[PDB]
RNA sequence: GCAGUCAAGCGUUCAUAGCGACAUUGCUUUUUGAUUCUUCGAUGUCGGCUCUUCCUAUCAUACCGAAGCAGAAUUCGGUAA
RNA sequence: UUCAUCUAGACAGCCGGACGGUGGCCAUGGAAGUCGGAAUCCGCUAAGGAGUGUGUAACAACUCACCGGCCGAAUGAACUA
């Protein structure tokens, strides 16, 4: 037998979806542009399912598509001599990220001022900068990790010391019964490039210093067959 | 299938030079000079411009083609060593008997002496290789730093320092003593 | 040895009847896939759009031979449309185009061994269910071409 | 801080002794009184008996303002409204019985503010699915099959 | 301070390489490569020397440094 | 030492420092190692190894077929 | 194979030697007290069934060797609802001719009040046949026992009225009164064992 | 060994003509470690003394691996004559 | 040799999501997807298991199944000799 890599063993319940889901998304995007007059190209980059099942609940009137980006651009026909409307190639070439298509019909300034509001908190912003400088003290570490009160917390579980040391490069021992690092080590600081290690440490210490806010690229009305650009960051 | 031509590519940075005559590579950089004798592979090196070397095999089988990427990785590790360096860090733990580790000069040869490992009367001696430097990192308890240009020499010296003190005829779920590598990185860790 | 000769007779009989059932099954498969134009011109009770006019003289049978030849053009067209750009074609595509051209060369020489359609061969074909001995007794399997039949 | 009034939910059998063996690691270090807390927990869940229920406790300056949170397990079972299942006798209490579509729609209209479905039909389908888990029949029917019929338009559920 | 890699220079079999034939009916004469058949076989033609158009093994000829 | 004490020592002190990476590298080397034992072992141990390999392969394919049939 | 692997680790109790048995409700008390009077590995943790087995410690008083057996805890149950974990404790009390200490928590860090404590103590009154029984109020630096009520002192006198009892108080964490309790228990058992020479 | 359920290959593409590897249960209790004073032995041309080599299919000594392997003492494996 | 996947972006790798009734129902001193028996549904989805493993007294945390971004050309399984 030839030397080849054998795949890992997993026997689960879900199966892999195919081109039928992409075809159904393309048909849904064309029919949704045909039904709703206010197709808005937005860029929801870093977001948790909990926050979207909230915006989908607030704008419970319109439709939101969050498919693959190339498939959505193909449904809007990003070819320069192809379209399903009049001159939608600008709104098609606008998509350059994990794009979303909010097809509405209602408004054109309200649907661009409420979004400027919805802006709850998020995780440690692994690509951007962080603000709240945290340094754990020289004692036994705890679950909130210097973010709760004295005796209102739980000490950190023993089964995470190996992940704390051999996967985050933080000096630690055990030495009595708990984690109890010997010195005080500062994880992050204000106005610096937060790394992946710093962001994972801030997530494991459960801090929320960055804010999530929607960014809408453009909005096209099909009645006038025209796309207005915006920079609602 | 005996493919007609297979090539790999080595991108050499600004301040370093490489000289390859008969499968004998010399890399000269900002931290020193490394050399390697590759006269068992049967490859061909070619200089494209002053920033790219290209290595190739003509009419090679599967076993012969599998050595182009190891040649490329060895020369890239030479370049990375001469421009950044290799830094290994080793931490040693004990339960009852504190291990005393020192640097000695027995007829001018730079050994590591390990003593009182698990209460032994025996003194363990491990020789420092040529080019690797051993320092004892203050502000960290029970740690050693090994630094060098050659990743092979630095890793082999850390490996035999690990293997000199192993637990014999006991239970290793109970007897947690010895020296372990904890980080492999660079001397110039960024930039 | 604990085999003697009775074990050898036993394994000889079993291996023989196995091999003979295999080769017999293969020959019946070859005959069924050889006699497919007969079942094609048989089907729909001899082309049931024309189940009233029981003549089929000299141009209808030529049309039926041509339709039997090009019966599989839909899969070939679909495979041409699904054939990707930087890919060699499929073995189904190659063997089906091989079947296509090797039937068309036989069409150009002498179309297909079909029924005579000039005698009681049509009655015997309508009353010829599936047996291989319609050729043995009442075939009239005279062939035609893609022109004046002869 | 000023207050540590966090929802210390403590899913524990109701109208019983909420023993602080399961609450000492979360309250008895925060300077409470466990007997007063147990009496307040009984007085708060002094409606549901012999059936566990989720329950919070605003911790507002050593005064446990207890409360009961609603869930589709109690209301659904409490609806079933069976007899008692003791730990001192044969405890194999199979919940094999029948519920009502009116009580199902009432439970859906109660806990419509704890679901992500904007339709009473979808909320009642989720509730019938919870009842199919809890082994309670509804209109003498297998509940998943009846919910499949309702998704294929069986029941007339006004929103 | 430039890098230095010497290591080789080879005659290449490719279309246009002229070729001296070392054994056969047409020994001692020149031809050209016009097509490559496999690793070991090529198609040659030399009209002026008088060697016909033919396929041969590379082991029957020797490459020259002319193209 | 009284009632079960090795796991209490594990929870109180920890395992070795190089414990996890050694187990990962052992599982990574086992794929190369089971083919070296199929080719180097001679005599009776080779026949025993081949019998165990056949039993394991039949058991694994039976588990795969039973799982897909029962779930679908 | 399973029973051999389990039975190899099991502690060594001599049933015919000087023995202090400890007993009480499932919150630590007893394990902290054994940690104080001996050396052992019985960890102290605020949840109930931290010790799912029984442990032995050893100490020395007046140049004799004493054992001390720790107890998992008896929940609330009459006769046949108990698990094997509580079966271990009640068989230890039923079979070990020893000096038994009963631990009481007058503060409420446990989940079981003083009335349930006294009710369980009166339930396992007849389990003591020829043993020196003694009750111990623990964590008294939070709940001093003289700062009680007249609605508590009744059942406190009910656990006082038995012929074998000696109400003492301990503060095992704060290291207040442990040596005196251990010496009192050893004095009681040594007198009761020496006065039964009968040679 | 007998009897039954399987089920990958099968009867050189047929599952149920007719096989059928890997499994799996049954049958063999002085059926709660009980009885069993028993060597229920085999062996008739070899046995003993003396003395030398060879094999490895390893009992001990050397070095390793696994095990609920705390220590100590063992068990199961690898190389090795 | 036969099946599949793939510029509507396949395989490998890095990174993000992995939701809501609900801590489904019994058993348990306690087991919240992960000691067990029952079970196997519903919504929102681009997708997400009444859960594939590691884990905790029980929770947490991580991983996998499944989707998305980046990179850009062929790749995976079973079988034959
Ligand atoms: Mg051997
Ligand atoms: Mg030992
Ligand atoms: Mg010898």
């Amino acid at each position: 037998p030839r030397s080849k890599r054998s795949k890992l063993v997993t026997l689960a319940q879900t199966d892999k979806k195919g081109r039928e889901n992409k075809e159904r998304i393309f048909d849904e995007v064309r029919e949704a542009l045909d039904t709703y007059r206010y197709v808005w190209v937005l860029h929801l980059d870093d977001v948790r399912t909990p926050v979207l099942q909230e915006i989908r609940t607030s704008w419970a009137g319109s439709k939101l598509i969050m498919g693959k980006r190339k498939v959505l651009q193909k449904a809007l026909g990003e070819k320069r001599e192809e379209e399903y409307k009049e001159n939608l190639y600008q709104l098609s070439k606008l998509c350059s990220g994990v794009t979303g298509l909010l097809f509405t019909d209602e408004d054109v300034n309200t649907v661009k001022e409420y979004f400027k509001s919805y802006v709850r908190s998020d995780y440690s912003r692994p690509n951007t900068k962080a603000p709240l400088t945290f340094t754990i003290p020289e004692g036994i570490v705890y679950s909130r990790g210097g973010q709760i009160p004295a005796e209102e917390d739980v000490p950190m579980i023993h089964s995470l010391e190996p992940t704390m040391r051999n996967k985050f490069e933080i000096p630690t021992k055990i030495k009595a019964g708990k984690i109890t690092i010997d010195s005080p080590y500062l994880v992050c600081t204000e106005g610096e490039k937060l790394d992946v290690r710093q962001a994972l440490i801030l997530k494991q210490f459960g801090i929320a210093a960055s804010e999530f806010k929607v960014k809408v690229s453009a909005y096209y009305d099909n009645d006038s067959s025209t796309v207005e650009s915006t920079n609602i960051n | 299938m005996k493919y007609i031509q297979t090539e790999q590519q080595i991108e050499v940075p600004e301040g370093v030079t490489v000289s390859i005559k008969s499968r004998i590579v010399k890399v000269v950089g900002p931290r020193g000079t490394l050399t390697k004798n590759l006269k068992h592979i049967d490859v061909t090196f070619t200089k494209v411009n002053n920033q790219l070397i290209k290595v190739a095999v003509h009419n090679g089988g599967r076993k012969h083609v599998a050595a182009l990427r190891t040649v490329k990785s060895l020369v890239d590790n030479m370049i990375t060593g001469v421009t950044k360096g290799y830094k290994y860090k080793m931490r040693y733990v004990y339960a009852h008997f504190p291990i005393n580790v020192n640097i000695v000069e027995k007829d001018g040869a730079k050994f590591i002496e390990v003593r009182n490992f698990l209460g032994d009367k025996k003194i363990r001696n491990v020789p420092v290789r040529d080019g690797v430097t051993i320092e004892f990192s203050t502000n960290v308890k029970d740690e050693i730093v090994l630094s060098g240009n050659s990743v092979e020499d630095v890793s082999q010296n850390a490996a035999d320092l690990q293997q000199i003190c192993r637990v014999r005829n006991k239970d290793i779920r109970k007897f947690l003593d010895g020296i372990y590598v904890s980080h492999k990185g660079f001397i110039t860790e960024d930039l | 040895h604990p085999k003697g000769r009775k074990y050898e007779k036993l394994v000889r009989a079993t291996m023989r009847e196995d091999k003979i059932a295999a080769k017999k099954k293969l020959h019946q498969d070859k005959r069924v896939h050889e006699l497919a134009r007969v079942k094609f011109m048989q089907d729909v009770v001899n082309s049931d759009t024309f189940k009233g006019q029981p003549i089929f003289d000299h141009a209808h049978t030529r049309e039926f031979i041509q339709s039997f030849i090009e019966r599989d053009d839909t899969e070939l067209d679909e495979l041409k449309k699904k054939r990707r750009s930087n890919r060699p074609p499929s073995n189904r595509q190659v063997l089906l185009q091989q079947r296509r051209d090797q039937e068309l060369k036989e069409f150009k020489a002498g179309f297909l061994c079909p029924d005579l359609s000039d005698a009681k061969n049509m009655e015997f074909l309508r009353n010829w269910n599936g047996t291989f001995g319609l050729l043995n007794t009442l075939r009239l399997i005279r062939i035609n071409d893609k022109g004046e039949q002869v | 801080d000023p207050n540590e009034v966090k929802y210390l939910y403590l899913r524990a059998v109701g109208g019983e002794v909420g023993a602080s063996a399961a609450l000492a690691p979360k309250i008895g270090p925060l300077g409470l009184s466990p007997k007063k807390v147990g009496e307040d927990i009984a007085k708060a869940t002094k409606e549901f008996k012999g059936i566990k229920v989720t329950v919070q406790l605003k911790i507002q300056n050593r005064q446990a303002a207890a409360s009961v949170v609603p869930s589709a397990s109690s209301l659904v079972i409490t609806a079933l409204k069976e007899p008692p299942r003791d730990r001192k006798k044969d405890k194999n209490v199979k919940h094999s019985g029948n519920i009502q579509l009116d009580e199902i729609i009432e439970i859906a209209r109660q806990m419509r503010d704890k679901s992500f479905g904007r339709t009473l039909a979808s909320v009642t389908k989720e509730i019938l699915g919870t009842a199919q888990s809890v082994g309670c029949r509804v209109d003498f029917k297998n509940p998943h099959d009846i919910i499949e019929g309702i998704n294929a338009g069986e029941i007339e559920i006004p929103e | 301070t430039d890098s230095i890699v010497k290591a080789s220079n080879w005659r290449l079999v490719e279309v246009g390489r002229v070729v001296l034939i070392k054994k056969g009916q047409s020994a001692g004469k020149l031809a050209a490569i016009v097509e490559i058949i496999d690793q070991k076989k090529v198609l040659i033609d030399g009209p002026k020397a008088g060697v016909p158009r033919q396929a041969i093994n590379l082991g029957q000829v020797v490459l020259t440094p002319l193209t | 030492p009284q009632n079960d004490y090795i796991e209490r020592h594990i929870k109180q002190h920890g395992k070795r420092l190089d414990h996890e990476e050694r187990k990962r590298k052992r599982e990574a080397r086992e794929s190369h190692k089971i083919s070296e034992r199929a080719q180097k072992l001679t005599g009776w141990k080779g026949k025993q190894f081949a019998k165990k390999r056949y039993a394991e392969k039949v058991s694994m394919r039976k588990k795969i077929k039973a799982h897909e049939q029962s779930k679908v | 194979e399973q029973v051999r692997q389990h039975i190899g680790r099991l502690p060594s109790i001599d049933p015919n030697t000087r023995t202090l048995l400890i007993c009480g409700y499932p919150n630590v008390g007893k394990s902290s007290f054994l940690r104080c009077i001996t050396k052992s590995d019985v960890d102290v943790q605020p949840y109930a069934f931290t010790t799912k087995s029984l442990y032995v410690g050893h100490f020395d008083y007046k140049y004799l060797r004493f054992q001390a057996i720790d107890t998992p805890g008896i929940l609330d149950r009459p006769t046949e609802e108990m698990n094997n974990i509580e079966m271990q404790s009640i068989y230890a009390i039923a079979h070990l001719r020893s000096c038994v200490l009963y631990f009481m928590d007058l503060s409420e860090q446990c989940g079981f009040t003083i009335e349930a404590q006294v009710k369980l103590f009166h339930s396992i009154k007849p389990l003591f046949a020829n043993k020196s029984v003694m009750v111990v109020i623990n964590k008294t630096d939070i709940i001093r026992p003289e700062d009680l009520d007249e609605e508590r002192a009744q059942l406190l006198e009910s656990v006082k009225e038995v012929p074998g009892v000696e109400i003492m108080t301990s503060s095992c964490q704060l290291e207040e009164n442990v040596m005196e309790v251990r010496n009192k228990a050893c004095e009681k058992l040594l007198a009761s064992r020496i006065e039964n020479k009968l040679k």
